């Protein structure tokens, strides 16, 4: 089906203890890849999946001077934004920036995305078009003149449609034994008393990849959504996502409620009876 | 603008009493960054503990795994502290063997 | 560049 | 493969 490249870029003022902290992290779909800290000794963009390791030394010079430019970009706009919004130099502030494109089946450009926040909220965003942008509030009107003056948005399309796709297509076919993958959830459920007229009936997905997932309740066949306990869906840790759904039944009617399973690796949805 | 964490504690696999598992704690949907996030057998914070790249959501809330290799017996009770700006105590959430 |  | 001119 479709995939998705991701970067994600934090930048952490900490006053009176330094530089900021920048972290970046690369994901092919809900698989990591590289990941950098401003921090950490190495001062070197890192692997974090098998298969970005065949790349030689000048793709890791190039990325490790990517971020740690990234980082220094940052580190200005943090004293800009915070004259912008008339902040003291005291407090800790935060950029966000999440970059990507999307290609289809074929491998072709469906869509790139280039957004950015402060302080957890968005400030500005490449719109799809990407030519234009959206400034959230007066700030990002100023970045967004000084953006449209500097012709921004044609460096970072010819990246989304270009760099960035051709690279998602060689890590697809390179690390395709993984990311071209589906684990279907490995399905059970459990059984709880609460007293001895209530029960708990959790239904379980574990073992999946990728991390979409839909799991629903339904009593004699009406879905019974707005009774349902649903946890978000999480990492094992090992590469694959788990999640659950509960419902508490009258106990005694158990055999009413089915639980349904749908997800990208099932030949069809499963259903489970207590 | 602070956005508490969610916090879940789990297994990776079905826990096995004597059979070696991961110790998972999961922090999602907070900001700012800053956290710590601790594993407790009986109550004595765990030595070795590694977490994954700090990420974010759609929302720009972030989110961390933090885990340990462990084998569960029946006396060990485990629970993951999470110490956050929005929250005035450290969170304490006790290991459920079926959540 | 491109600097906010 | 990140940007590098962003």
């Amino acid at each position: 089906g479709s995939h998705s490249m991701r970067y994600f870029y934090t930048s952490v003022s900490r006053p009176g203890r330094g530089e900021p902290r920048f972290i970046a992290v690369g994901y092919v779909d809900d698989t990591q890849f590289v990941r950098f800290d401003s921090d950490a000794a190495s001062q070197r963009m890192e692997p974090r999946a098998p298969w970005i390791e065949q790349e030689g030394p000048e793709y890791w010079d190039q990325e490790t001077r990517n971020v740690k430019a990234q980082s220094q970009t940052d580190r200005v706009d943090l004293g800009t934004l915070r004259g912008y919004y008339n902040q003291s130099e005291d407090g800790s502030h935060t950029i966000q920036i999440m970059y990507g494109c999307d290609v289809g089946p074929d491998g072709r450009f469906l869509r790139g995305y280039r957004q950015d926040a402060y302080d957890g909220k968005d400030y500005i965003a490449l719109n799809e078009d990407l030519r234009s942008w959206t400034a959230a509030d007066m700030a990002a009107q100023i970045t967004k003149r000084k953006w449209e003056a500097a012709h921004a948005a044609e460096q970072q399309r010819a990246y989304l449609e270009g760099r960035c796709v051709e690279w998602l297509r060689r890590y697809l076919e390179n690390g395709k034994e993984t990311l071209q993958r589906t684990d279907p959830p490995k399905t059970h459920m459990t059984h709880h008393p609460i007293s001895d007229h209530e029960a708990t009936l959790r239904c379980w997905a574990l073992g999946f990849y990728p991390a979409e997932i839909t799991l629903t309740w339904q009593r004699d066949g009406e879905d019974q959504t707005q009774d349902t306990e649903l946890v978000e869906t999480r990492p094992a840790g090992d590469g694959t996502f788990q999640k659950w759904a509960a419902v508490v039944v009258p106990s005694g009617e158990e055999q009413r409620y089915t639980c349904h399973v749908q997800h990208e690796g099932l030949p069809k949805p499963l259903t489970l009876r207590w | 603008i602070q956005r508490t964490p969610k916090i879940q504690v789990y297994s990776r696999h079905p826990a096995e009493n004597g059979k070696s598992n991961f110790l998972n704690c999961y922090v999602s949907g907070f900001h700012p960054s800053d956290i710590e996030v601790d594993l407790l057998k009986n109550g004595e914070r765990i030595e070795k503990v590694e977490h994954s790249d700090l990420s974010f959501s759609k929302d720009w809330s972030f989110y961390l795994l933090y885990y340990t290799e462990f084998t569960p017996t029946e006396k060990d009770e485990y629970a993951c502290r999470v110490n956050h700006v929005t929250l005035s105590q450290p969170k304490i959430v006790k290991w459920d063997r079926d959540m | 560049p491109l600097s906010k | 493969s990140s940007c590098s001119s962003c």
